[PDB]
């Protein structure tokens, strides 16, 4: 019935992330006190003498997955996509993937370089008007995935229910407290120059791009071919690639293009791990077209 | 000449070069000095010259068993347990290859260009306590079999 992908196919995001803003703080008086942190002209940024704590504030928007297709030039492929998505929501209610996304918040991976050399890291998660119990951050490894933590389960249930379709939106706000010490460097994100390291300013203060945080949350792929050799999560990409060490971990029949033109064009039932990876690519988004 | 292998986990966000520089090499300096007994450092999978990819593996060269147990690796490079691994066996490896320190000349203001980009293809950075001036130390791999404070063979 179906021979190829249409000439115009696109998916939107389902995980929208705001940009981050930096503050200075003291630890023992953290919940009554806040000061701006500015970039000091290369360019560099360093905490003041009177403060010893960095504060990161950002938020996330969660949208349903069915209502995330922007264009499709053939109605039959759209019906096939909706049928496969309802078959996924029959088995697993987007719950393993959501648990991995809350795990990346708990692990505090978003602090990229700012995680090494800290002494106390705490993270509090706010949804609606309820603040959930905090996290320790230095009790979670960056290579495992906890599945028995109650607060992580309570957040992941709501995130999974919102992606399923039983809820239409969810707004998640996260605050982080990192104690590095007085007069230490904070390392913010760097801009693109089309010489000199020019740093990024948001509303006068300093912060990270939303892309860098979204890259942190998508490191949830542990279903690649050569997993047993190198046992480290890789961020989710089409021709699965890690800029860390120079190796295409998916060049061929395990890539997204073949795995999606082996599920919808040739109705074969795939393993659950490949279905996890295909749905994760659809919670990421992109242009997926085919000439002719 | 037995051994202990410490590993630099990949991924993790931060580059392995920085992890090698900051954490590892100070503790090593200290370890080596008090002990003084000239040891050595095994940087396996030390790839190519065009490269300089020191790799994700660190091994310590020792003579006696109490020789390497001499240093309490574990418990030292410990707090940082998510970016460096400490294996738990002392293996009597014999296919080891030793590592040497080239140098590369100072600057014109301090033929300069000829020596430049000939050794500039490892560059580990160390901050000095007394002179307070950070600098680069370059490495090599060699046949010498049977060192200095930095773990590299003495000049």
């Amino acid at each position: 019935t179906l021979k190829s992908r249409p000439e115009n196919l696109s998916f939107a995001r389902c995980l929208n992330t705001t940009e981050a803003k930096f503050w200075q703080t003291d630890f023992l008086k953290r919940h009554t006190f806040k000061l701006p942190l500015l970039i000091t002209d290369s360019q560099s940024c360093t905490l003041s003498t009177e403060c010893d704590t960095l504060r990161i504030d950002f938020g996330i928007k969660v949208l349903p997955v069915k209502e995330s297709m922007y264009s499709c030039s053939d109605y039959n492929y759209r019906t096939a996509i909706y049928q496969k998505i309802d078959e996924y929501i029959a088995e697993d209610g987007f719950l393993t993937l959501a648990k991995r996304y809350v795990n990346n918040i708990a692990n505090a991976r978003f602090l990229w370089r700012n995680r090494k050399g800290a002494e106390i890291i705490e993270t509090i998660v706010t949804i609606e008007d309820k603040e959930y119990p905090s996290f320790n951050s230095k009790s979670f490894n960056l290579d495992t995935f906890v599945e028995d933590n109650a607060t992580i389960n309570e957040i992941a249930q709501q995130i999974a229910d919102t992606f399923a379709g039983k809820r239409e939106y969810l707004n998640i706000y996260v605050t982080c407290f990192v104690k590095i010490g007085c007069a230490m460097e904070v390392y913010p994100s760097q801009e693109m120059t089309f010489k000199g390291k020019k740093l990024f300013k948001f509303e006068g203060s300093a912060g990270m791009h939303s892309q860098k945080i979204n890259n942190a949350l998508r490191t949830i792929d542990t279903w690649y071919p050569d997993y047993t050799t190198y046992e480290f999560p890789i961020p989710v990409e089409n021709y699965g690639a890690a800029r860390s060490i120079g190796i295409p971990f998916r060049p061929d029949t395990k890539s997204f293009y073949k795995l999606i033109d082996r599920m919808i064009l040739k109705n074969e039932d795939l393993p659950i791990e490949d279905k996890h990876y295909v749905m994760a690519i659809l919670i990421r988004g992109g242009m997926f077209s085919k000439k002719q | 000449m037995f051994s202990q292998i410490l590993i630099i986990k990949p991924g993790t966000g931060i580059s392995p070069n920085i992890i090698i520089s900051e954490d590892i090499f100070p503790v090593l300096h200290s370890l080596f000095v008090e002990h003084d007994k000239k040891f050595g450092i095994t940087f396996p999978a030390y790839s190519f010259d065009k490269k300089g990819h020191l790799g994700n593996i660190i091994e310590v060269l020792s003579e006696d068993k109490e020789a390497l147990a001499s240093l309490c690796l574990e418990e030292h490079l410990a707090e940082v347990t998510d970016y460096v691994k400490v294996k738990k066996e002392i293996t009597f490896t014999d296919d080891y290859v030793l590592f040497k320190r080239i140098r590369e000349e100072n600057q014109y203001e301090t033929h300069i260009k000829k020596k430049n980009q000939q050794i500039f293809c490892a560059y580990i950075k160390v901050k000095s306590a007394s002179t307070g001036q950070s600098y680069n130390i370059f490495l090599a791999p060699t046949d010498i079999k049977h060192f200095s404070a930095y773990g590299l063979l003495r000049g």
